[PDB]
């Protein structure tokens, strides 16, 4: 019964995550004064990039959720894996939420200064949500290959 | 210019004398003062023979 | 504090000197520096060396009975005393004693 | 006026009857403390000091002798100097019963006087 | 067991301690049970030769009270930043930054966000929800609702928060006149699915731990 | 058998939190309260709004109490833990969040006639947070006997 | 980092001076009212300001001398003791601390004036949030270390002029208030850098430090430059060197500040400044106005910390005084020389 | 068996994609704009998330390779040897990160006024990211001797 | 059977890998400081950073030796061998890349202030890897009785 | 038991860190003091060369402890070895700790006047003997670990 | 036997070592700045390294006596007389460097403007010796009764 | 038994030499600084050092007497008696040995301008000593009923 | 058990001890900085670090009485009450002076302005004090029923 607290772990890292990364955007995108020009043009990026964590670790978290059962292989003890599925997918929307919230918290203000910028942050702030795929396809490669 | 401008201050620099010749290349200036300008009037740095640099 | 006989401190000349010459022959050494502030009185009651020889040198009568008195008690010491938990129990009860 | 007079000095004489025989403990800690310290010091000293005979035992002994009662002057120095709990015990729970630093220049100046 | 009497008192002084650390100064946090638990831990785990863990069964307890208390102490600690702000604002504006108090119900529904979960999760008892291995099998059931109402707890108190936090920025929405607060408002208005997606996704993930009989 | 930590858990958290909403609104209050003494009877809203939440851990704490000394056993003392420490940090954030949101009403209504309503509306609606936790700890606490 | 601090002290502080910030004089009020030659077009503008409540209250069209110091003196002490009288905890207590940094300036020029032999029966208050008959009277009348130093010791927190005293109590700084004035900027440049390293594991601050290096640059290149032809001493700190960027050395900005005159440390400190290689102190007053202004509409856009409020509480100054230069100028029939230079608020 | 060894995997890409997301979080922050325009260094300011996101994207293979090394059943032998390989790739690949995200912060702050810094801080960055290949290869060579198990 | 030395490979290289991150931002952060006002040291300076990551060779060659000593039992004569010796290459290259660090940003800045530094601060920085190579002799002397499990 | 691999080893860790941090407090104050005056740059380097000796030390004990490990792995030598190299691992970071201090502020001082090289020197040159003294009982302490089974 | 009474001896000369580096570091500053503004005190100043730094042979000597009490074959009752005389060998030589650092810069800061107070601080500076006396004569008798067990 | 007395003897040492060294250094920090405006004030203020430095007499008497007390053989009620006259005269003397250097201190600075403030400032500071007087005696009757036969 | 009755005893004395010499370090510091502005108020200011000293007594006689009861051999009855009434005497004695102790500071501070606030600050303390009393009158009632077994 240890296998319930990795599968019961798996979107807790990445609902906070996003939480976190939708809260840095929602405070940063409170300036400066107009809201006509560019904002929000091009910057509710982050928050609906950052809302997919929570449904990625969900998704893993439902599927993990549905393979662990009570009457299949769980005498070995071999359920070690649940912890390192869910802890795995949960670090890593955890940290693109994390990294999404001070990427799109930077890229909010630095829009308002300087115009030619706004190419730039978008730029990076398209290529920073991809850190949040590896647990999602690890935690899913891993409960691939056992039950 | 620093190679020239040590090679010709050592190689003229007994001319003028054996305690006023040191070794130096180049023309290194300042803001606060300008240095490597042979001055007469001011504190600057001196040799045995003329010598003057221009910075084109 | 301007009395004419009494009360200065009077008591303070015998208790404070016997009872600050139990805290210590290591009095040997004491007795023979507060002996040489008898013949240097005079010469360092003007000299000023230093800035402990000067109070002490003002004190010279408190340093020659304390450190005359501290003989006694440094040479009691060093009954007998040989390792602990035998000379404390008379140790302990002669300071109660005594005070 | 005597009303407070009387409990503050019924509680001064009640806390400075248990303080002095709490403070006068001190005797037996400092002179054991200097006598462990020296004795220590000798005892470690002597028996060193005593062996080897010939010029080492003149040269080791004198050698011995001198840093130990280089540091033996110093350490009862340090103690004559550290000495001043009685003075001060003496002169602020001693003074209440019997009548500051009046005292300490009145015996002084007993003696001149 | 030592285990109920060492959770509960480490549960209530990890709160106590977390309780007074953003209050006034009349107590202190231990920074030296984070190192003298990690080389006692670092230590005992080394030596000697054995695989140290601790093996309850279900424990029963902190699912349903965890799951509500974790979601009310969450939802409850949003709407002092957005209350402070829109009270904050005074009588600089008669604009939308006292119109816009239907964040604060979105903050308010974290508070039955969870508990209607710790509701669901209890059928017909209250000691135990399920089978546990005390005079029965089956103990994962039980076991897995305090992680099920942990998560949701903790999911719900961080959609809170950031329902909060992005509440305290849309109370005002401007930093000079002439701005509008629908934009910080449409926001804030996609932060407070978290709470939604995240306690069905939770709870359906967690499957059922009732009907105990 | 460790549900005397819980039960006294919930009017420890509702006590502290009722105790610094209580002198955060009593400091605002005593503050905004110097510039005006009209606005006192408005500004003395929110320290009783705050102080009513430890009825609700004083009544879960002697519903819990009374189940303890003649009846108990293993699964019989979970449940006070999680139904105090809801009732202790529902009043703890009810009462933190009241202190602030009893300054910030007390600012506003010293100001002006006008957010005074709006901070009693919010202090009045912010005790569903702690009656929630309070129903949550009083089902909890009704089901404490099936068996035994 | 976000979503870790749950300071309702800076929170309350943060919405109570988020309130007077939300109603004042942004950059289009400044650019519009620089631009601007009516009186109508002037009072319309300024009259929606925190500053414009005075001119509502008492209306006119053309703005005066006592106008304006009464009204910027309403409107720095309610913006300052008002927010400062209503703070408590470490957000009040270190929040007090910037406004006695800025009144201590002023009363080591009284302090120094008062021995100096000078008339004073008016003082002015810019952002000290004590008054100059309190606190201002008794430190400016007391000329001996030990009565500065225990009528500093009953304020609570402790004052910035406390080790400006103890300083000078050796004479190893300087006998007047340039001086002083100098070490002590320096001191508080470096108390800015301390606290903001103390504070920053609670509270996230970003632009506090951006603003605090370009302020504590453009501070130190203002003070070597109020110092250049001043006949400033060269063994004595009259520069305010000192590293806080990482690119200004004390050699380049005391020597070239002292007599050499080298703009080398304008340009190696940064390129998108106003002033990299000017030398004029018309353009670098203009631009170190420009720069001290950037840096505070920017930061005012995070909430829920201190940097916006320190940034918050730096910009009345060049607003009072680019609200004063602008109505005395729109005011007094004339064209405005900085402040239409200036175009960055 | 205990089964110990399965967190090796996942424990893998949490310190490369925390160092990336502190690499690019610490590359993003900051001004890049002097007065209305740049120098064109926004397409320069790129490298660093790619740079960032490499140590992330060579830790990943790591974590798929010890995924695919897991399997569904593993005895204490083959489990013992191989944890630890997921945990050299992350510590490197966190430093790496936090050194590339220090760099790429000092480098676009001061590669927004002048963009000559770019020559040494796009191979500061390159040389700071072996240490994620050197982790995933000692995480190979430390995953190659733990296949077949028994 | 029971082993807990499988970390000793990847401790190397995590504190070999963080100090030489910690050196590299270090020594970058000054050559990105003094690029602005001198371009000219830039390519000089460039090569303090690979000088410093030269510490991960050792802790990658050390945790590939470790690994590779390695056979298919575990025994009480090789286990905790390797958390021993390589965590003494990995303090000694951390301690060696946090002092190359601090000693490569004051070295950039004065010799970016004035020149001839670059001699000092590059036999300090040299001289500073005696600590790592005394540490790898020791991993090394360590690691050559890591095997014969009995 | 088996577990004196980590005490054996942390006391070249610790003379290690010592020198490292006595190398970077004596390149911090040459490189501030180097900036005034490039004269005096070849003085300053002694600092570095007498902190970076006290990991000979360490050194010389980890690899004479580690050369009386035997093939057994007990609860009798994994315990004197431990506190025989903290021992001087401690001493070496210690020294290594006050020769930073002594060589920033000789390094420091130099700058104004190199009067103080004698007394900096003096002083850096007599704080050495915590390794010798660390590496003494790590000796003492390593000679009663023999017969280990 | 656990054998563990090794901590004992290593603590005392941990705790001394660290408390002299403290003392020497704290005396070598103060005599560092102020010899530069005053050369004729450099001799006056050197005082309080050789009195800080003769702490150390009170917890060296303490530890060899130690050492050579533990024996060939430990006891369980055998390592609780030399930890309790090393710790407070070790808290008693930290404390009097602790003291004597700050003692010594102190006295080297206030003796570099009026050298009146060298009387004073060498009397306040000689006064904190008698702690390591005191710590190392009650680890000498408490070495003494960890002789005659086993 | 397992004769584990030793710790509650040498527990009073560490504090009693800590709380001294502080006061020591305290009062010596103040009375260097005190003694530049006045020279003959040396002498008065250097009471306050030797003030804080006597109460380690009643740690040293304490650990001295509990040191002899311990032997070879032990009970299981032996060992518990001493740890509280010995935490409870460490931490009063460092309690009291802080709290007399902030007083030595601040008595020195204030009795340093005005001289007549000297014989308030030691009347102040001679109270101090009730609570390491009060510590040493629950100290000395705990321990003396600790041993009762032999 | 062998015992548990010490600590309960220790931590009594311990904490009047630190109670009581906090509260009388941080009188006689307001006491020293404010007798230097008034020469009268000196004997007025004195009655805090007197007044405050006096409440080490309670923990002093609780920790004899409690010392008193326990010889070699006791039972592990009395080691709970005993530990009770000694924490309670200790907290209270600790809760007494440092209410005691900021009462004394700001009194002693406030009473060199407006003289009249002495009969405010003297009822304050005398109304503080109570609390060590009713701890003591606790730990006497507690350790009144610690006697009845051994």
């Amino acid at each position: 019964f240890f296998g319930f607290a990795g599968c019961a772990a798996a979107m807790v890292l990445s609902c906070l995550g996003a939480a976190i990364g939708t809260a840095k955007s929602g405070i940063g995108i409170a300036g400066i004064g107009t809201f006509k020009p560019e904002l929000i043009m091009k910057s509710l990026i982050p928050v609906v990039m950052s809302g997919i964590l929570a449904i990625y670790g969900l998704v893993v978290a439902v599927l993990i959720a549905g393979n662990l059962s009570p009457t299949e292989d769980y005498t070995l003890f071999n359920g070690f894996m649940h912890l390192s599925c869910g802890l795995c997918v949960g670090f890593a929307c955890l940290s693109s939420g994390y990294a999404i919230g001070m990427v799109g918290d930077v890229g909010v203000r630095k829009y308002m200064h300087q115009p030619r910028l706004f190419v730039g942050i978008v730029l990076i702030l398209i290529f920073s949500e991809v850190l949040g795929l590896y647990g999602m396809i690890v935690a899913l490669i891993l409960n691939t290959r056992g039950s | 210019l620093s190679k020239c401008k040590s090679e010709l201050i050592d190689a003229f620099g007994f001319l003028g004398g054996n305690a006023f010749m040191k070794d130096k290349k180049g023309k290194i200036n300042k803001q606060d003062t300008s240095l490597h300008q042979y001055a007469s009037l001011v504190d600057t740095e001196y040799e045995p023979f003329v010598m003057y640099i221009i910075n084109l | 504090a301007q009395y004419r006989e009494i009360n200065a401190g009077l008591p303070t000349i015998v208790t404070f000197p016997f009872m600050f010459a139990i805290m210590f022959g290591h009095g040997f050494l004491m007795t023979l520096a507060a002996l040489s502030l008898v013949l240097n009185e005079k010469k360092i009651n003007k000299m000023k060396r230093g800035e402990i020889f000067d109070m002490a040198f003002t004190g010279r009568y408190i340093i020659l009975l304390m450190g005359v008195f501290s003989m006694y008690t440094g040479f009691l010491y060093n009954g007998t005393e040989n390792a602990l938990l035998f000379s404390n129990s008379y140790k302990m009860k002669l300071s109660i004693l005594m005070g | 006026d005597i009303m407070i007079h009387q409990v503050i000095h019924t509680i001064e004489f009640c806390l400075n009857c248990v303080s002095h025989t709490a403070s006068y403990l001190r005797l037996w800690a400092l002179s054991l403390a200097h006598a462990q310290l020296s004795s220590v010091l000798w005892t470690m000293t002597i028996q060193i000091a005593f062996g080897f005979r010939g010029f080492v035992g003149v040269f080791m002994t004198v050698a011995l002798f001198a840093m130990w009662f280089a540091l033996t002057c110093a350490v009862l120095v340090l103690m004559e100097g550290t000495s001043a709990m009685l003075h001060s015990l003496r002169l602020h729970w001693v003074e209440s019963m019997s009548k500051p630093y009046e005292p300490f220049a009145f015996e002084y100046k007993d003696m001149e006087v | 067991m030592n285990k109920e009497s060492k959770d509960d008192d480490m549960s209530l002084g990890k709160f106590s301690f977390s309780h007074f650390l953003y209050y006034l100064v009349l107590i202190v946090v231990i920074v030296y049970g984070l190192y003298k638990l990690f080389t006692g831990h670092g230590s005992d785990i080394n030596f000697g030769k054995f695989l140290l863990r601790t093996s309850p069964y279900m424990w029963a307890n902190l699912g349903i009270a965890l799951c509500v208390g974790l979601s009310v102490v969450g939802a409850a600690w949003g709407i002092f930043i957005t209350g402070s702000s829109m009270i904050g604002a005074g009588v600089r504006a008669p604009r939308i930054t006292t119109k816009n108090l239907i964040s604060i119900i979105f903050c308010e529904v974290v508070a039955i966000y969870g508990l209607i979960i710790a509701i669901v999760f209890s059928s017909k008892l209250t000691v135990a929800t399920a089978e546990n291995m005390y005079s029965k099998s089956n103990l994962y059931t039980g076991y897995s609702l305090f992680w099920a109402g942990i998560t949701v707890g903790a999911s719900n108190l961080i959609c809170g928060i950031a329902v909060g936090i992005t509440g305290a920025t849309a109370a005002i929405s401007d930093a000079a006149d002439s701005a509008l607060f629908v934009k910080i408002l449409v926001i804030e208005i996609f932060g407070s699915i978290l709470g939604l997606l995240g306690l069905i996704v939770g709870l359906l993930m967690a499957g059922k731990a009732s009907e105990f009989q | 058998f460790f549900g005397a930590i819980g039960c006294a858990s919930a009017i420890i958290f509702t006590s502290l939190g009722a105790a610094y909403g209580t002198a955060k609104s009593g400091v605002g209050i005593c503050a905004t309260c110097v510039l005006r003494p009209d606005l006192l009877f408005k500004n003395i809203v929110p320290v009783i709004m705050a102080g009513i939440i430890a009825i609700y851990g004083l009544v879960v704490s002697v519903l819990v109490c009374y189940s303890l000394g003649q009846k108990q056993a293993l699964y019989t003392g979970f449940i006070q833990l999680g139904a105090g420490l809801s009732v202790g940090l529902s009043g703890l954030a009810a009462g933190f969040a009241i202190g602030i949101v009893g300054d910030a009403g007390v600012r506003g209504s010293s100001q002006q006639p006008r957010l005074f309503v709006g901070m009693i509306l919010i202090l009045i609606f912010a005790e569903v947070l702690g009656l929630y936790g309070l129903i949550v700890a009083l089902l909890l606490n009704s089901r404490a006997t099936q068996d035994v | 980092m976000e979503g870790v601090y749950f300071n309702i002290d800076n929170g309350f502080i943060e919405g109570v001076v988020r309130g007077y910030r939300n109603g004042l004089l942004s950059n289009n009020q400044y650019i519009n009212l620089t631009q601007c030659d009516t009186l109508e077009d002037l009072k319309l503008q300024l009259s929606s300001t925190d500053y414009g409540n005075f001119l509502s209250s008492v209306s006119s069209e053309s703005l005066t001398t006592s106008l304006i110091q009464e009204y910027a003196s309403s409107k720095l002490y309610h913006e300052f003791n008002y927010i400062r009288d209503q703070s408590s905890g470490s957000t009040r207590k270190f929040m007090d601390y910037i406004t006695y940094g800025y009144m201590i300036d002023n009363v080591a020029l009284m302090i120094t004036g008062t021995i100096h032999d000078r008339d004073k029966g008016e003082i002015l208050q810019r952002c000290h949030p004590l008054g100059w008959f309190d606190t201002l009277p008794t430190l400016s009348v007391a000329t001996d270390l030990e009565s500065l130093y225990e009528t500093v010791l009953v304020d609570t927190p402790l004052a910035p002029y406390f080790k400006n005293c103890f300083d000078t109590a050796e004479e190893l700084d300087d006998m007047n208030i340039e001086i002083i004035r100098n070490k002590l900027y320096k001191a508080y440049l470096e108390d800015f850098y301390n606290f903001v390293t103390e504070e920053i594991p609670e509270p996230a601050k970003e632009c506090m430090q951006t603003l605090l290096g370009f302020e504590a640059d453009r501070r130190s290149i203002n003070i070597a430059l109020n110092s250049l032809q001043s006949s400033d001493i060269d063994p004595d700190l009259k520069s305010d060197l000192l590293p806080n960027i990482g690119k200004l050395y004390p050699l380049a900005t005391f020597h070239l500040a002292q007599a050499q005159d080298f703009e080398g440390v304008r340009a190696a400190l940064a390129n998108v400044y106003e002033y990299r290689g000017f030398l004029e102190t018309g353009n670098l007053e203009d631009h170190f106005y420009q720069l001290e202004m950037e840096l505070c509409r920017d930061a005012f856009t995070q909430q829920f910390a201190i940097s916006t409020v320190w940034a918050w509480m730096k910009s009345k100054e060049q607003e009072v005084r680019n609200i004063t230069w602008i109505a005395e100028c729109i005011a007094q029939n004339q064209r405005e020389r900085i402040n239409n230079y200036i175009s960055v608020y």
